[PDB]
């Protein structure tokens, strides 16, 4: 039996959209990944053990002789000593900090873990922070809300088989985040021609005109959405809707109002 | 009879795994039966607080991140909510498209719940290694439809895969499972455990198809991006080739539901017949879904094809209309400031105030929604009871098949078994309607492709969006002042089902449903999981 690298997956202040995204992988499918490629040793959404049994399973993984990689889903709520976000009676910040100390590598799946995400948006009642901020360590960021599984699984496999991929200024692998959404958008011709839809009911909209005047944040958003699509079928602009800039840090605050450029 | 220990004392399960989000369950057990319970949600994010002062058009994009499991449903509720507040009536095509995406969400969500979140409470995976694959193929010929995935060779292949995994010593998501070594509360024959495990692996693939279908209309999954105030943006979803694909993938998913999901559920149901006497509650509420007229909340309530209603004290003879002014939320036993009890959502207050772990006076981040003083169970079981009481043809037929197959009375459905069976019942019904709903949108779209209506932002208004999401009655409530969000409150199915006690000290549905739970082995309390999971808890939904 060839040993499979242990992966510990933690869920902090999250919506589970990133877990959901990960299991949409088809190259390979999630079963082949976990049966053949990695040893997924802790994952709250799907793991059989619960309660103390689950906590023990976590403890065993963190103390495995071969070490482990850490995946983090969700931001970290820090108000009141971290007690607004707890698992097994422990603040999420404390367990993540513990798990990160000895990780071979830390991958942040999603804008939440990467950058703080929706719970951090003003006025940030929970005082949520991104992982890199909260722990004081560099993380490999796979943002989007959620990211494409191609991006997360590709990062994971890259990390286990080649090393750390090249990262931009915001910690994102250039392999997937090196290009602006807008630069690969099929509407770009309309944008260069100043052919904007003024509203969603307009003939312009019906004709597939550019969605810039309706708030599209493609021009300032780094992601591969139009190139790889989602679910092998679509992406937001192809479905007639502006990009929200959901792979950008603090986009909840920097890209809003979503339906404007102001 | 049902395995039961003599155990007396407390049990805490934290985390509850195989749910969305962060839940701690505390119970008091007496002579191996739960005598008291507390449902303690462990995370606060505060979307309602975050939304204050923002563009109402932005609400749907924030609220959809209430949860990624029941993705879409919040963006739908928000969009319904703002459409009401601006008094726009969406075009027929947008009603159709919005409702079809909801249908696709049911299919995806329920498949994943049964197999990947719930089934490990009833299936001992490791014991599948004991099964004979020929004997399992024969048995499968007798609990379900013929299919190649159920042949002996197919079942040997799953068995070999599982064997090499277990012998590797890296058990992964199975580490420390409650069924390791055997467990008195696990009743299936190894032959059934093999079959269910086979389908568990198949389901992991099939859900990718179910999501693909949904993304044809929704733009992407998770977190759709096709709804706008006044309708939908996705003109391409009204067109032929994308719809033809949507139909085709939806047929494959529905083939799996009929071939695997429903027979798997029924077999489990026959083995665990005793669970028809555990975990019941009394009051059921639904806002309905799949309406033919979604021009207003009043029209939604009235024309939902999965009907809306209120049942009280298990009385199937008196299905009441929903009184939307009668809903409120308490916070007495929640982690919020004093002064917050009894608030209609339009007057909703979210003022967070944490005390300490297991403080019996304040033990959850969920508010406690009540209806005229009463707790209400929401979700598939509620929808099923309401539809059955109203003689909705499809519910009648399929409920009857189940009761006829299980040889149990309809009353047996007020239970964790029924809660589980209801989920599958409605999946098979949505499946039966997909081709009709699809054909109605393809024809309509071809004739005229209107998809979004003109509207105007009011200086001052209020509005409510209703949906019956996979986990039940969802409402979003907005107050607009100065063309901005003045107040925005979410009341979510998980809040109804798994919130704490209300202002009167009265247990929520999950807490009541836990009363009388037998615990065969206090070290491995799978029975708590069976019931909790049957409610399909979503704590991120619940608390937001
Ligand atoms: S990044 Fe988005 S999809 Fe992922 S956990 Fe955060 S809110 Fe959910
Ligand atoms: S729709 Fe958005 S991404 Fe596409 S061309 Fe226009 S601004 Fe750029
Ligand atoms: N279904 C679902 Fe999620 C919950 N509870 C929502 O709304
Ligand atoms: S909203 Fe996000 S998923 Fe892609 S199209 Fe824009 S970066
Ligand atoms: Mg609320
Ligand atoms: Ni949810």
């Amino acid at each position: 039996a060839k040993h499979r690298p242990s992966v510990v997956w933690l869920h902090n202040a999250e919506c589970d959209g990133c877990t959901e995204a990960a299991i949409r992988t088809i190259k390979p499918y999630i079963d082949a990944l976990i049966l053949d490629t990695i040893s997924l040793d802790y994952q709250e959404t799907i793991m059989a053990a619960a309660g103390e049994a689950a906590e023990a399973a976590l403890h065993q993984a963190l103390e495995g002789k071969d070490g482990y990689y850490l995946v983090v889903e969700g931001g970290l709520p820090t108000i009141d000593g971290g007690q607004w976000g707890m698992v097994a009676g422990h603040p999420m910040i404390e367990t993540t900090k513990k798990a990160a100390a000895k990780a071979k590598g830390i991958i942040c799946i999603g804008t939440c873990s990467a950058y703080g995400g929706v719970q951090k948006a003003k006025p940030n009642p929970s005082q949520a922070k991104g992982v890199s901020e909260a722990l004081g360590v560099k993380t490999i960021n796979i943002p989007g809300c959620p990211p494409n599984p191609i991006n997360f699984v590709g990062a994971v496999v890259h990390v286990l088989t080649k090393g750390i991929p090249d990262l931009d200024e915001n910690g994102r692998p250039k392999l997937f985040y090196g290009e602006l959404v807008h630069d690969n958008c099929p509407r770009l011709p309309h944008f260069e021609a100043s052919e904007f839809a003024p509203s969603f009911d307009s003939e312009e909209a019906k004709k597939g005109f550019c969605l810039y005047e309706l708030g599209c944040k493609g021009p300032v958003t780094y992601n591969n959405c139009p190139k790889v699509l989602f679910n092998q079928v679509n992406w937001p602009v192809q479905a007639g809707h502006p990009c929200l800039g959901c792979s950008e840090p603090d986009f909840w605050d920097t890209m809003t109002p979503f339906y404007e450029q102001g | 009879p049902t395995p039961q220990s003599t155990f007396t004392g407390p049990i805490v399960v934290d985390p509850i795994t195989r749910i969305e989000g962060h839940l701690r369950i505390m119970v008091e057990v007496e002579n191996g039966k739960v005598k008291d319970a507390w449902s303690s949600s462990q995370l606060f994010r505060g979307l309602e607080i975050i939304l204050k002062g923002r563009d109402p058009r932005d609400a749907q994009h924030f609220t959809q991140r209430a949860c990624g499991v029941c993705t879409y449903v919040h963006a739908l509720a928000s969009s319904r909510c703002v459409d009401d507040a601006v008094k726009v009536s969406i075009p027929a095509n947008a009603r159709m498209m919005r409702n079809l995406v909801m249908a696709s969400q049911y299919l995806h969500d329920h498949l994943v719940h049964f197999y990947h979140l719930h089934a490990l409470d009833w299936v001992d995976v490791t014991a599948a290694l004991k099964a004979d694959p020929n004997k399992a193929a024969k048995l499968a010929a007798s609990i379900a439809p013929a299919r190649p995935g159920n042949s002996a060779k197919a079942l040997k292949a799953v068995q070999d895969k599982l064997k090499a995994f277990v012998e590797s010593g890296q058990l992964g998501i199975f580490t420390n499972a409650y069924f390791l070594g055997g467990h008195k509360a696990y009743y299936l024959p190894p032959e059934v455990d093999l079959i269910a495990t086979a389908h568990y692996l198949e389901a992991l693939h099939m859900q990718v198809k179910a999501a693909s279908a949904m993304a044809i209309l929704g733009g992407k999954n998770p977190h759709t991006q096709f709804t706008v105030v006044g309708g939908c943006s996705n003109y391409q979803g009204l067109t032929k080739d994308p719809l033809a694909n949507y139909l085709a993938l939806s047929k494959e998913v529905c083939q799996f539901v009929n071939e695997c999901y429903i027979p798997d559920l029924l077999a489990v149901a026959g083995f665990y017949k005793d669970w028809g006497g555990i975990g019941g509650t009394s009051n059921y509420l639904a806002f309905g879904e799949f309406a033919t007229d979604d021009s207003s909340p009043e029209k939604h309530l009235a024309t939902s094809q999965f009907p809306s209603g209120v049942i009280t004290g298990r009385d199937l003879g008196k299905v009441d209309n929903v009184d939307l002014g009668a809903i409120y939320e308490d916070v007495k036993y929640s982690w919020y400031a004093p002064g917050g009890d009894g608030k209609h959502p339009y007057d909703g207050v979210t003022d967070p105030k944490y005390t300490k772990l297991d403080d019996k006076d304040h033990y959850s981040w969920m508010k406690a929604p009540r209806y005229k003083g009463k707790a209400m169970e929401v979700g598939p079981l509620a929808r099923t009871f309401i539809a059955y009481a109203k003689g909705q043809p499809d519910f009648k037929k399929v409920v009857d098949m189940v009761l006829g197959k299980l040889s149990v009375p309809a009353t047996a459905l007020h239970s964790t078994l029924g809660r589980t069976a209801a989920r599958g019942i409605e999946t098979a019904i949505v499946c039966a309607n997909m081709e009709k709903w699809i054909k109605e949108m393809a024809d309509s779209g071809a004739k005229d492709n209107t998809l979004c209506a003109k509207w105007e932002m009011p200086e001052e208004s209020k509005g409510v969006g209703l949906a019956d999401a996979p986990r039940g009655a969802l409402s979003h409530w907005i107050r607009i002042k100065g063309k901005k969000i003045d107040n925005f409150q979410l009341v979510v199915p998980s809040t109804w089902n798994l919130g704490p006690r209300g202002a009167q000290g009265d247990k929520s549905p999950v807490e009541e449903a836990l009363i009388g739970t037998p615990i065969a082995d206090p070290k491995r309390p799978v029975e708590i999981l069976r019931t909790v999971h049957a409610f399909d808890p979503c704590i991120a939904c619940g608390v937001h």
